[PDB]
């Protein structure tokens, strides 16, 4: 299946069927976070998806082709996390992002809490465009989770 | 072996559940792609 949309990334290596992450299918390319697949091959029915591009520091990986997602958060508007949690239905959660201030620049950050298996869930702008993926961030004093809006680069 | 299953369309839902705060955090990103907090 190469239909555009959001997909669960599953494994049968552990007890039963376990959801390790999520990814986006766009323009024939599957996009997810590196920590979900570790760059390993993926299966889609009888078909095989081989990795094309990856980077541990950006924590991103693309299958079948180069990274296609290039929309960006405008730094002002609210966004939607299309959370796809393990064993539960896809769900849009609107929020206004915060900021990760780094030595190399500021990045948007969504302060929403989901299981680690939700990694790779897309973050969308008002037009439905994918401005980045959820699943790489930090744990604050509160014990809560805050993820960066991790976006790749389209060549 | 890992596999994928379709979970839905990528669309904006008008009148979705609005939650979450907007924190400004000082962070660092290491060679392993792991974020950490500074102070
Ligand atoms: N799973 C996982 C995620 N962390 C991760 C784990 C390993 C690496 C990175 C991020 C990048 N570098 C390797 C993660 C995702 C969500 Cl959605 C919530 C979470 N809470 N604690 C970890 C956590």
């Amino acid at each position: 299946e190469t239909t555009d949309g959001v997909y669960r990334v599953m494994t049968r290596r552990l007890l039963g069927s376990t959801q390790v992450g999520v990814g986006v299918m766009q323009e024939g390319v599957f996009h997810t976070m590196w920590h979900v697949t570790k760059g390993a091959a993926l299966r889609s029915g009888e078909g095989r998806l081989d990795p094309y591009w990856g980077d541990v520091k950006q924590d991103l990986v693309s299958y079948c082709g180069p990274w296609k997602l290039d929309a960006a958060w405008d730094g002002l508007s609210e966004v939607q996390l299309l959370a796809v949690p393990p064993g539960e239905r896809a769900k849009n959660i609107q929020t206004l992002p915060g900021i990760f201030k780094t030595k190399d620049g500021d990045i948007g950050a969504v302060a929403l809490d989901y299981p680690a298996g939700t990694s790779g869930s897309p973050i969308l702008d008002k037009c439905g465009r994918v401005i980045g993926l959820y699943g790489n961030g930090v744990v604050i004093k509160n014990g809560s989770y805050v993820s960066a809006i991790t976006q790749g680069k389209r060549e | 072996d890992m596999y994928i299953e379709r979970a839905g369309d990528i669309t904006w839902e008008k009148d979705a559940e609005v939650t979450g705060n907007s924190p400004r955090l000082d962070v660092a990103l290491d060679e392993s792609g792991d974020f950490s907090l500074v102070e």
